[PDB]
């Protein structure tokens, strides 16, 4: 078990669910998500 | 002989002086540009985050203020008090606006998104089973400036059915939810929009959840108990995301803007500790305070962070050169193949 494969799943799979939840708020109350506050 | 390092720092601190007592809280405002500070003294704090210079403090409570925050127009902050009360005060001035009293001591006070709301923490004491109360400002549209306050919350969200009492509480992403945190170690939600209706709930620590601390966008959070661990959880799901296991007792965690880690702090009667937020594992060791940590804070620009200790310090710390390239080289990988 490639720990170098094990972080590049844990990065892929963090993606997907900020994408999820991104398009689930999106679809909801018109929101679009960050990690840094916008301006 | 002298300890040299391969490159620079990953952070200038600094010490600001002015508590004469143990820390309970310390908060950035918006735009990261002020931090305010409350302790086991009876007034509160405000410091230029810039070059840790104190701008004034806040005086009328009579004991120990628990929590302090800022609504997101720099405008007002909130205190809630060991003296069993809460106050208002405007930034700009000093100067209280507001009080509202409490039977009992208030352990935490935090504004909703838009600032037309806070809610405050009343602990349990002898028979009183502990609430959520929820008050409304009513602000005028153009210079956001107070328009009206009632002396009563217009609604008290009572200890629910087995649940111990709430001791951190905040609100989702525009309000729509609140998220508690328990003495028994579990967390729950409330449903804003349907009269802050229960929704669900989870156990997740062993001990009292210590603090909780939501995302840049308020769509997860933070929590960490002196259980010494810590969880990321989702507010729409109340999911568990990720788990940071220490070997400390933990009082505070925040999540960072910026770059993927989260930071903690705790320690027995000393240093923040970083985590990776995904990887969750151990990335470093900030020192510099002489007891526990009680509180840590993140700017909301992710340049600076803010721990407040047992020791009456609170160190200020600006992030360099090395802390933004911090990167694992997978993540190297990830960035170059963008563009």
């Amino acid at each position: 078990r490639d720990l170098i494969l094990h972080q590049r799943e844990l990065l892929k799979q963090w993606t997907e669910y900020r994408e999820k939840i991104g398009q689930e708020m999106e679809k909801s109350m018109n929101f679009k998500i960050f990690d840094v506050q916008p301006e | 002989g002298e300890n040299l390092y391969f490159q620079g720092s990953h952070m200038k601190a600094i010490k600001l002086t002015g508590h004469e007592r143990p820390l309970t809280q310390v908060k950035y405002n918006k735009e990261g540009d002020l931090l305010f500070s409350c302790s086991k003294d009876s007034s509160a704090s405000v410091w230029y985050s810039l070059n840790g210079e104190r701008l004034g403090t806040l005086d009328g409570h009579t004991g120990t203020i628990w929590s302090i925050d800022v609504d997101c127009f720099t405008k007002y902050c909130v205190t809630g008090s060991a003296d069993y009360s809460i106050k208002l005060w405007d930034v700009s001035n000093g100067q209280c606006v507001a009080t509202w009293k409490s039977p009992v001591p208030v352990k935490r006070v935090e504004f909703s998104p838009c600032g037309n709301y806070f809610l405050a923490i009343l602990d349990n004491v002898m028979k009183n089973p502990g609430s959520i109360n929820i008050y409304e400002i009513e602000r005028d549209s153009a210079t956001h400036e107070l328009t009206k306050v009632s002396e009563e919350p217009i609604h008290k969200i009572i200890t629910h059915e087995g649940l111990d009492a709430a001791t951190v509480a905040g609100w989702s992403t525009k309000g729509k939810y609140i998220i508690a945190g328990h003495k028994d170690g579990k967390i729950s939600k409330y449903d804003v929009s349907n009269n802050y209706e229960y929704v669900d709930s989870i156990d997740l620590h062993e001990k009292s959840i210590s603090d909780m601390q939501f995302s840049p966008d308020l769509t997860y959070f933070i929590t960490s108990s002196r259980d010494t661990n810590s969880f990321l959880v989702d507010v729409s799901t109340l999911q568990v995301l990720k788990k940071y296991e220490t070997d400390c007792p933990l009082n505070t965690a925040v999540i960072t803007p910026l770059k993927e880690f989260i930071i903690l702090g705790g320690g027995q009667e000393f240093e923040a500790r970083f985590y990776h937020k995904i990887f969750e594992e151990e990335i470093g060791r900030v020192q510099g305070h002489f007891g526990p940590l009680n509180t840590v804070a993140i700017s909301p620009q992710g340049t600076s962070y803010a721990s407040g200790g047992e020791d009456g310090f609170i160190r200020l710390h600006h992030f360099e050169k090395s802390y933004f390239d911090f990167k694992y080289d997978v993540e190297k990988a990830a960035e170059a193949k963008e563009h």
